[PDB]
């Protein structure tokens, strides 16, 4: 649905007290720690045999920052998140070969770097919006899969 | 399968939730029906309100229920037989929601032991109850 | 993607050969007990305890006959899917409370029913016809859900 | 879990499949890469040709290892211990993709078996290949 204006204060609010950088680096560390077939698509970044390994890989690091930096324009296209993510759709479909029931898993780490760094905010309805978004996200990098 | 590493860090994981089993289970139904609310429909008889006293005794009986499998967390199948039976062959849930019950536990530990749920500690968090949800779908019949 | 011209023939082809109600009834009654937490969405048709109770409901052979003619009709709007399905979308996520991953099992139980329905005819190549629409159906069932 | 008459489904229906098992296995085969084209990824090195040689070869081993797990349904995990760590470990193989081959192994067997593939014994070898997939995705570290 689109977001009423509840919802657009507990996103744009907290993402304004969001460290991108760290919060990036954190949530792609875990998806590859906790889903450890997702190294595949990755193993260009390196040797990812442990967390030792994924946790002190500074292509990791850095490709996290983009990935969500990248989420963040999310926030302010809340209007039109399936037009915004067209073609990063497509390259993840043509170029990267991820399986799109992988995005939901992604989303659901950015919810737990986002409640253990912003506990205070991370409130029942901040949550309840914030899983609004990373539904939507995860449905616009799955749309141009054909 | 969980190695002897990941049941050494549930347990010490789960060790912090110790004298919170009500709040930290009433937090985990809150955010379900809130961010899943189409979890609402098994419940169609509860009182929905902020710390209602259902909420509040239906969480501590699920955390309660976690606490005894973490305790027997070498044989799942028998220490949650009877649950398994109640939500899969009387109360046919959905297995979807297993999955949406097992994100807010997840959350609930983020939120008040930031520190202690590390990178690999929710890799073994996220197995266990992975495999609690595995026992609890392996009944329909 | 849009359906090319091999893949219509395809499609257009074997339908034609379809006999909608056996098909409907079969592909009804096989996910009910092959994924038997589905009963709960159709508890008013009565007790579905067992197999022997599934095969022999009316209720359920007659709405298993709908949803195929209503599946059905896909066929004659392979340019279209999305728009022609939303309204069933609504319906689905508002008055039948079904959930979206439910409908990908369904559309893996129609291609079982026509594979042992039309064996000579259900080539590799006009399987993959058929699973790039049921696909398509799956998909456009569950995007009014919100 | 897999009660007796699952079992004895399974057998009944597997039967079938004695002295075809390099057929239907290239089958499966063909039909996983055809309709989802995305497992061809797994296989760069393979003639993707219809009956090539490697297709041919691949689904007789993929057959004969679901043959075993038939004989050995009672442990799963020990008969399929070395496939898990192949899968899981060496290869990460996406676990979707499980489901994909299971679906093209069913769908083999309505075509050259469909009256006796009836709505019990699909369930049954259903929850077989769910099964065997459970196994074979196991050991990702
Ligand atoms: C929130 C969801 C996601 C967002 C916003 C996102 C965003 C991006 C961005 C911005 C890039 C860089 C594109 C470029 O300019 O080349 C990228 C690359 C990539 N992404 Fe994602 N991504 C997401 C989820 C995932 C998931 C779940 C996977 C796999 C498990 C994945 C795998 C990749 C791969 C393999 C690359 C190429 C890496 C490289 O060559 O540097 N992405 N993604
Ligand atoms: C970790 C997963 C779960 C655990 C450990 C769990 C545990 C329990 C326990 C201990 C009971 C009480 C049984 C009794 O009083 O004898 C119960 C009841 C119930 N559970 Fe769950 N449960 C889980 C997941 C779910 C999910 C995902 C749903 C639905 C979304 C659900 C719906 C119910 C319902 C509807 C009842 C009956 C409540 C009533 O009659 O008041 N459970 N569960
Ligand atoms: C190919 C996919 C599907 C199609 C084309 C389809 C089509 C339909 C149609 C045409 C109706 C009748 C609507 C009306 O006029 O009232 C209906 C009703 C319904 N469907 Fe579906 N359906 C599909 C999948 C499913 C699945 C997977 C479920 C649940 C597991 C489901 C559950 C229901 C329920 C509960 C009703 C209401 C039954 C009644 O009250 O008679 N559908 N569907
Ligand atoms: C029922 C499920 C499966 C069974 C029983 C199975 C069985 C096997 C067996 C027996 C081997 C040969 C190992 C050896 O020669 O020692 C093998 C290799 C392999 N399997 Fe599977 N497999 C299954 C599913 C899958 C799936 C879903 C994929 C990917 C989509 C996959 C990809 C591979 C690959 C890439 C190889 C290596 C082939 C080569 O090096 O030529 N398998 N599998």
């Amino acid at each position: 649905a689109s977001f009423d204006a509840h919802e657009r204060k507990f996103i744009v609010d907290l993402w304004a007290k969001v460290d991108v950088a760290q919060c990036g680096a954190d949530a792609l560390s875990r998806m590859l720690i906790v889903y450890p077939w997702k190294r595949r698509y990755f193993e260009h970044f390196g040797k990812m045999c442990n967390a030792h390994d994924i946790l002190h890989n500074s292509k990791v690091q850095e490709h996290g920052k983009k990935v969500l930096a990248s989420f963040g324009e999310a926030v302010k296209h809340l209007d039109n998140i399936k037009g915004h993510f067209a073609n990063l759709s497509k390259l993840h479909c043509e170029k990267f070969h991820v399986d799109p029931e992988n995005f939901k898993l992604l989303g659901d780490i950015i919810i737990i770097v986002l409640a253990a760094h912003h506990p205070e905010d991370f409130s029942v309805e901040c949550h309840a919006a914030f899983q609004k978004l990373v539904r939507q996200v995860a449905a616009a990098l799955a749309a141009e899969y054909h | 399968v969980l190695s002897m590493e990941d049941k050494s860090n549930v347990k010490a994981i789960w060790g912090k939730a110790s004298g919170h089993l009500e709040e930290y289970g009433a937090e985990a139904l809150e955010r379900m029906f809130c961010a899943y609310p189409q979890t609402k429909i098994y419940f169609p008889h509860f009182d929905m309100s902020h710390n209602s006293a259902q909420i509040r005794a239906h969480g501590k009986k699920v955390f309660s229920a976690l606490h005894e499998a973490v305790n027997h967390i070498d044989d799942l199948p028998g220490a949650l037989c009877r649950l398994s039976e109640l939500h899969a062959h009387s109360l046919r849930v959905d297995p979807v929601n297993f999955k949406f019950l097992a994100h807010c536990v997840l959350v609930v530990f983020a939120i008040h032991h930031p520190s202690a749920l590390s990178p690999e500690i929710h890799a073994s968090l996220d197995k266990f109850l992975c495999a609690v949800s595995a026992v609890l779908t392996s009944k329909y019949r």
